[PDB]
């Protein structure tokens, strides 16, 4: 059963190092080199490295040398990218792989930013506002730090009609909203409240859509 | 490096017809030693790559015959004869002829479905936030097809570029739409300096745009 099981996800400040791991199990490492790959949303796969744990031999992408080191401990069956000085550009997911194996990849976030609870903010519609036989409500959802957070519609009771974007990087906190479309024949006679968990700060949030009557 | 670039960068697809997808190297990758070592890569929603392609033509263990590859030299194909459900998802190419080994950016497989239009709300500031001396204007623009969609806002009649803060949802499992939220913040002193605020979205289902907006100065 071969299997390549990596490290858990990382949060690290700007600065900092990192070891990330890679264990084997179903072969030897030392019978084949081991890659590790970088993976980001915006700017896409790019190779690292390889280590040949028979010999410990390496090579490295140029744009590496300076940030990536690849160990193995063979009597562990374990690889292992250590990652220095790091940098927002080094948020990630790392791979490693061997022959035609990949693994489970490993979430790396660095920054600089302290730990923040998020500003939840109500995104009201008109009562007076009649807008179609649905209603559309929503909750901003503004610099936090660190992700993730999690939101859901009276109590996680409602679920139909909800888009929660996904979170983007504001002057390193992260914002996302949440969007909830009701039938019109129920609002606001039945409340609507989002709620929002930010387990890093000890925060959860409820807001209370209250109708805007002008 | 050596680039690799793809075409299309997203493919509309139907379940049982054809798909095509191109890879384009800004070198050639035919190796000194007579091999070419060009691969293709799958990769699901949250899920690892895996591939099905390796020297240019040679389908991974597994990899139904409905994949074909082909290529020499700077170009190279993906088919797939009929399109299945689990085809769908990012497929890369990936070069290793050239040191170091590059990537191409992806072209992703989405389902075709009929056009829908938008449905666009607008909100303003909550006075919570106004408090923060910031002010939020958000947009929700959601369940339209196909994913393109331009938005833009504008102040008082006049287009503002600077403070807009967008997201996408991925196609929809369900009803293959996208949804978009764009979010335009302002100091709080600037937003009480003008009254009229509008998101605006030009989507092929209408050849004019859809114009959502608030005064607040209004109910």
């Amino acid at each position: 059963e071969v299997q390549l099981q990596q490290s858990g996800a990382e949060l690290v400040r700007s600065g900092a190092s990192v070891k990330l791991s890679c264990t084997a199990s179903g072969f030897n490492i030392k019978d084949y080199y081991m890659h590790w790959v970088k993976q980001r949303p915006e700017q896409g796969l790019e190779w690292i490295g390889w280590i040949d744990p028979e010999n410990a031999d390496t090579e490295y992408a140029p744009k590496f040398q300076g940030k990536a080191t690849m160990t193995a401990d063979t009597s562990s069956n374990t690889a292992y990218l250590q990652l220095s000085s790091l940098t927002s550009e080094d948020t990630a997911v790392y791979y490693c792989k061997t022959g035609d194996y990949w693994g489970q990849g490993t979430t790396l976030t660095v920054s600089s930013a302290k730990t923040t609870p998020p500003s939840v903010y109500p995104l009201a519609p008109g009562s007076a506002a009649q807008t179609n036989s649905m209603v559309t409500l929503g909750c901003l959802v503004k610099g936090y730090f660190p992700e993730p957070v999690t939101v859901t519609w009276n109590s996680g009771s409602l679920s139909s009609g909800v888009h929660t974007f996904p979170a983007v990087l504001e002057s390193d906190l992260y914002t996302l909203s949440s969007s909830v479309t009701v039938p019109s024949s129920t609002w606001p006679s039945e409340t609507v409240t989002c709620n929002v968990a930010h387990p890093a700060s000890s925060t959860k949030v409820d807001k209370k859509i209250v109708p805007r009557d002008c | 490096d050596v680039v690799m670039t793809q075409t299309p960068l997203t493919l509309s697809v139907t379940i049982g017809q054809p798909a095509s997808i191109s890879c384009k190297s800004s070198q050639s990758l035919l190796d000194s030693d007579g091999k070419t070592y060009l691969n293709w890569l799958l990769q699901r929603p949250g899920q690892s790559p895996k591939r099905l392609i390796f020297l240019v033509s040679k389908l991974d263990s597994g990899v139904p015959d409905r994949f074909t590859g082909s290529g020499s030299g700077t170009d190279f194909t993906l088919k797939i004869s009929r399109v299945e459900a689990e085809d769908l998802g990012v497929y890369y190419c990936w070069q290793k002829t050239h040191f170091p080994q590059t990537f191409g950016g992806g072209t992703n497989l989405e389902i075709k479905r009929a056009d829908a239009a938008p449905t666009v709300s607008i909100f303003p500031p909550s006075s919570e936030q106004l408090t923060s001396g910031g002010a939020s204007v958000v947009c929700f623009l959601n369940n339209f097809y196909p994913k393109d969609i331009n938005v833009k806002w504008k102040i008082d009649g006049s287009e503002r570029q600077n403070g807009v803060l967008n997201s996408w949802t991925d196609q929809d499992s369900k009803d293959s739409t996208y949804s978009m939220s764009s979010t335009l913040t302002l100091t709080k002193d600037e937003y009480e300096r003008h009254n009229s605020y509008t998101c605006e979205a030009t989507h092929k289902t209408s050849t004019s745009p859809i114009v959502k907006s608030f005064n607040r100065n209004e109910c």
